[PDB]
RNA sequence: AUACUUACCUUAAGAUAUCAGAGGAAAGUCCUACUGAUCAAACAUGCGCUUCCAAUAGUAGAAGGACGUUAAGCAUUUAUCAUUGAACUAUAAUUGUUCAUUGAAGUCAUUGAUGCAAACUCCUUGGUCACACACACAUACGGCGCGGAAGGCGUG
RNA sequence: UGGUAUGUUC
């Protein structure tokens, strides 16, 4: 069992990789690499803001996201909205899948499966 | 894999900072394929206090091991 | 050997009387280990060595508890290379003797006088003749030792 | 004479105290079962995040990355 | 004994101090006095010796107020002590050495300059002193 | 992989190199390994804050690198291309 | 700019890419080269990095915000891996698929050539 | 395996000690040499134009082109733009390997110069210059190239050349001038100087 | 004769030489203690350790120290 | 070029789409110029698909730069630590202030750095294509000239 | 059964 299997089944759905900096990614999944290099497509690269007043966020995340090239010059909050982001793999600390898949079909490794029968 | 090419510097005076703060100067003795280093009468610039007759260093922690002698 | 954490193990493993411990690794240099990274090498050594045998030396060398028939055995290991590539200089200087070449001894092969000092001194610094400098000049101490 | 791979085989199923590297947190408790990676399952375990004693844990396993070190308790 | 008393008691140091001490302005007497300090230093390293380091730039700086207009020697001075690792003392040998001559010479601003190239990386400031240059 | 070669293309010419602490190296690249281990000499050392020294040589583990900055020529290096035909190796 | 969705890190070479680091420092240059650990090697790359004087500019509150932005300029670098930690495409590349399909068939022909002159070479 | 694209050889497995002996090999190194000759060559004579994107001359400027007149072009034949280009190649080359030396010949016996000028003795480049010089393995070369060294050591006082201009300089050399001005000069010179 | 650092801490064992136990920093704490065993990972194992504040600090009896944290042994 | 002399080497394994169905050498293996379904690649080929492609009826403009000038612009802010002596204020061992002495380090800069803003000059880039100098449009706008660039989707 | 390297001879 590796879950970098189960991983790349997605391939065409809605995620939301959130990194370790604080900086969530939300887009449509291409493929995942077997080191977990996702390739989003249509992102939308955001920083939540910790709604206490005084807390200010990560500073070097705010750096990272204005040097994209996406941020709305006229937005309030660090949203940047870009086309093809490609992610390397130690960064992502949790990936928010989509509401509808059904874990019970893509939990079956096939391979597990297949020496399980053979053996 | 590989040992590093250290085989210039031994018994010869070396300065190297341990961590990003600390420089740790001595007679470098022996190496690791790790960069692990022992150098005896290690001393810790800063006044600076002598560690010990003999210390080894993890290279993990090591950045740069500039050589204060011949070569 | 792949990763380096496998590497050391096998170095930290090893680390950690005669029946299973080779004699001629434990005195000096073994002569199996020595030319073993070269063409002449007649193959590994089937007695097991250590560092922690050597270490265990070194402290009973260091006390002064020495034992002597220990080197004994190892001259007995020299004399066969010793008179085997004695034959084999023969050997050579019949071969040159039956466009200047010499014989040269000392690595038990060929030189010319033509060629320069670098690049003899190249064929000097070699695993064949260190490996035959350190058998030869430890036999002869060993023998001064002995008379 | 003893190594640790061979120390944390001798402590299975005694009372060992493992303190994480990050706020002085320990957590005491009796040792189950051991990786190779040395990850740590304990059994009746106590959580001492200075020297103050928050709970009782049920059981827990340790990531093998955050322990600074494990010691045999009286 | 280290190198620098091994140095203090030659036999050589006392007369070619000496004679110098007696001599003031003949100047082959204080470089025979300056060549033999640098050459007992086998080689100039980070760790030769502190007080046999002292000893160097005392010789040098006091030949320097001597004679003011070699200017082979000031470039000397600052390149010993770019070797021993800090710049900034060596920028101050080749200023010192460019207020000398009333910042009117040609070898030690051609030398300052080639100097200069390699430590200043900032390039308004670079371009700034051959524009100083320049005007001298 | 070709960025590790490109930097053994590099050998006994000026690199720049920026340590993962903040520091700066310009010096020659006398030896470089497979692990990215640099050896600079005659190297002028950059310190965080900013304050520049001489060092007479450096070696550096590759492990703290951010980056290396080569001479400029060696983007016409030969492991660049793409469309390339070898000459059937030998026994 | 719109790019390829199946064009993953081997087919945008020569592309201009937007490589993000740890630090929060951005560079921006050719791509020639990648590799297993995604070290990249990078063409005319160019380091921008926001100062920490223009940062507090970036912070949720004019209608357009303006940040001065320190740039240094850096040629033919490699990045090391460990370091990266996101891509973006910025142009595209010089040459259009097409006439990079030619000069790519042009160049099999001129390599296919010089090997077998080598040969036919070291056989006489 | 190893495979060198300068020298388009094969090896077998490399050791850093087999790699590192190939990488300072003799035919390797001439290859390697020319290889980055070519490709500089390349990237000065690349000789291939931009787009042109040509715009409908309006008519009000096609009249002021009606007044002025047609204007010659001057057109070399094949032969004399052969010739003409090879010279032009040669002066860019002799161009670029020129330096100028002169303060180097001004400052030759002063007392510190051997520690400045010599390059040997500097503090800077003194130790890369003795790394630099190579195994120096066949000596055949050194023995056929039967000049003396003549080395100048550190330890010069100003004591040797008490009096430098007892016959011991020779004159500065005039300053040189283009060899298609020459007839720029003037005819005569004001003073008669004897030889 | 090179020394391998191997060979120093099966040193540090085998003379059962009092070693302090340079941790990295941001923990800020020493471990001083004899050295009984030693991993190819380099965990070693303490007898009578003693944790210092950065020379009053705590007894520990025998730890095991994992060797990712270990920055200097020193004797 | 040959040849000879040495010196240094002479290796991580394994694999080549998936799932199901029929056949051959009760469990599984292997195979099938076998057969379905999915996937991926190449090559053709299309979509009233989507975005972009510069005055000459004029002396322009768009995109991106400048490691360019005005420029010492305008506004703020920075330039050591320890020891000893002397005067000095004082609730005070003399905390504050000034002058000199010994030692220790010390990126250059102060015409700098940082904040703000504007003018100017110049570089690279592009279909500077063809037909037009036109009264349109609520289902809001014939997207009904030829190419090119880049993607989206479909078929073979 | 090899490769690269080195230098000599012709
Ligand atoms: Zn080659």
């Amino acid at each position: 069992m590796k879950l970098v299997n189960f991983l790349k089944k997605l391939r065409n759905e809605q995620v939301t990789i959130e990194l370790k900096n604080g900086t969530t990614v939300w887009g449509t999944l291409q493929s995942v690499s077997p080191q977990m290099n996702a390739i989003l497509t249509d992102v939308k690269l955001t920083l939540p803001q910790p709604r206490l007043n005084k807390l200010n966020s990560n500073g070097i995340a705010m750096a990272s996201l204005y040097l994209t090239g996406g941020q709305q010059p006229t937005a309030s909050d660090n949203i940047a909205s870009l086309q093809y982001i490609n992610i390397r793999g130690n960064t992502i600390r949790q990936i928010i899948l989509p509401d509808s898949l059904n874990l019970d079909s893509l939990l079956v490794d096939q391979k597990q499966l297949n020496s399980l029968r053979r053996s | 894999v590989s040992t590093p090419e250290l085989k210039k510097y031994m018994d010869k005076k070396i300065l190297l900072n341990i961590n990003g703060s600390r420089k740790v100067a001595g007679i470098l003795r022996g190496y690791d394929i790790f960069l692990n280093v022992v150098l005896d009468d290690a001393m810790e610039i800063n006044n600076n206090h002598q560690l010990g007759l003999q210390t080894v260093i993890r290279g993990n922690s090591i950045i740069s091991l500039e050589a204060l002698d011949a070569i | 050997m792949s990763t380096p954490a496998a590497e050391q193990r096998k170095l930290v493993e090893q680390l950690m009387h005669d029946p299973k411990i080779c004699k001629s690794y434990l005195v000096g240099e073994c002569p199996y280990d020595l030319f073993q990274g070269t063409k002449q090498s007649l193959g590994k050594c089937p007695q097991m060595h250590l560092t922690k045998h050597k270490i265990q030396y070194e402290r009973e060398v260091k006390q002064g508890k020495t034992f002597p028939e220990f080197e004994r055995e190892y001259l007995a290991i020299l004399s066969r290379f010793v008179n085997e590539c004695n034959g084999q200089i023969s050997v050579a200087l019949q071969n040159l003797k039956h466009q200047k070449l010499q014989v040269c001894e000392v690595c038990g092969a060929y030189l010319s006088r033509l060629d320069t000092d670098r690049r003899l001194a190249d064929h000097f610094l070699g695993k064949i003749h260190l490996g035959y400098v350190k058998m030869r000049e430890d036999y002869d101490r060993l023998m001064k030792n002995n008379r | 004479p003893v190594n640790p791979k061979p120390f944390l085989k001798g402590l299975v199923n005694h009372r060992v105290g493992v303190k994480l590297k990050f706020n002085s947190t320990e957590y005491r408790g009796t040792l189950v079962s051991t990786d190779n990676y040395f990850n740590l399952q304990l059994n009746e375990a106590e959580e001492f995040v200075a020297g103050v004693s928050h709970g009782t844990l049920g059981e827990i396993f340790i990531r093998c990355n955050n322990v600074l070190y494990i010691r045999e308790l009286p | 004994m280290d190198k620098y008393t091994a140095l203090i008691h030659d036999e050589n140091f006392s007369t070619l101090t000496l004679n110098v001490s007696r001599y003031p302005k003949s100047l082959a007497y204080w470089e025979k006095l300056l060549n033999y300090i640098v050459k007992a230093s086998a080689p100039i390293c980070k760790s030769t010796e502190p007080q046999l380091l002292k000893l160097i730039r005392c010789t040098y700086s006091s030949m320097l107020n001597e004679f003011p207009y070699l200017e082979n020697y000031y470039i000397d001075f600052a390149l010993l002590e770019y070797k021993l690792g800090n710049v900034s003392m060596s920028h101050k040998i080749f200023q010192r050495g460019l207020q000398a001559f009333n910042q009117r010479s040609l070898l030690l601003w051609t030398s300052y300059l080639k100097f200069c190239n390699n430590v200043i990386s900032h390039q308004k400031q670079l371009f700034k002193k051959y524009e100083t240059a320049e005007e001298y | 992989g070709i960025p590790v070669k490109l930097l053994n293309e590099a050998q006994g010419h000026i690199v720049s190199l920026e340590l993962t602490t903040g520091a700066t190296y310009r010096g020659k690249l006398v030896e470089s390994e497979d692990s990215m281990n640099v050896q600079l000499r005659d190297v002028i050392a950059t310190e965080p804050q900013g304050a520049v020294t001489h060092m007479d040589q450096i070696f550096v583990r590759g492990s703290q690198i951010k980056f290396i900055v080569v001479p400029d020529l060696l983007k016409n290096a030969p492991l660049f291309k793409k469309n390339s035909s070898r000459p059937m190796p030998p026994i | 700019i719109q790019v390829a969705h199946s064009s993953r890190l081997a087919n945008l070479i020569d592309y201009k890419l937007r490589v993000l680091t740890q630090d929060g420092r951005v560079y921006i240059g050719q791509l020639m080269a990648f590799d297993k650990h995604m070290n990249l090697v990078l063409n005319e790359c160019i380091e921008e990095r926001v100062p920490k004087t223009q940062l507090d500019k970036l912070r949720p509150r004019g209608t357009t915000l303006n940040i001065k932005v320190e740039k240094r300029v850096l040629g033919l670098t490699i990045l090391r891996g460990e370091q990266i930690l996101s891509t973006v495409v910025e142009d595209k590349p010089l040459l259009s698929k097409k006439e990079r399909l030619v000069r790519d068939k042009k160049e099999k022909k001129q390599a296919q050539k010089q090997t077998k002159l080598r040969k036919e070479k070291e056989k006489k | 395996r190893y495979y060198c694209e300068y020298c388009h050889s094969y090896l077998t497995h490399d050791t850093l000690s087999v790699r590192k002996s190939h990488l300072v090999g003799k035919n390797h190194l001439r290859i390697t040499a020319d290889y980055y000759r070519n490709k500089a060559r390349d990237i000065i004579n690349k000789h291939n134009h931009k787009r042109r994107h040509i715009g409908k001359r309006g008519r009000k400027e096609r009249e002021n082109s009606s007044q002025n007149e047609t204007l010659k072009v001057t057109c070399l034949s094949n032969k004399e733009k052969r010739h003409i280009m090879h010279v032009k190649k040669m002066n860019q080359k002799e161009l670029a390997q020129t330096s100028i030396d002169t303060l180097k010949l001004l400052y030759d016996g002063s007392p510190g110069y051997s520690k400045v000028f010599v390059d040997a003795n500097r503090f800077d480049i003194g130790d890369l210059v003795k790394a630099s010089k190579l195994p120096q393995r066949a000596n055949e070369k050194s023995a056929h190239h039967s000049f003396k060294q003549t080395s100048r050591s550190r330890d010069e006082t100003c004591e040797s050349n008490p009096f430098p201009r007892l016959n011991n300089p020779k004159k500065l050399e005039p300053p040189k001038i283009l060899s298609q001005w020459s007839n720029t000069i003037p005819k005569t010179s004001i003073f008669y100087s004897v030889d | 004769a090179m020394v391998p650092p191997i060979n120093c801490i099966f040193n540090f064992l085998q003379q059962q030489t009092p070693v302090t136990i340079w941790l990295f920093e941001q923990i800020g704490i020493r471990i001083k203690g004899k050295i009984v065993g030693f991993d190819e990972f380099m965990n070693v194992v303490i007898d009578e350790a003693v944790e210092i504040p950065v020379e009053k600090g705590t007894p520990l009896g025998k730890i095991l120290l994992k060797g990712d944290n270990i920055t200097l042994i020193t004797s």
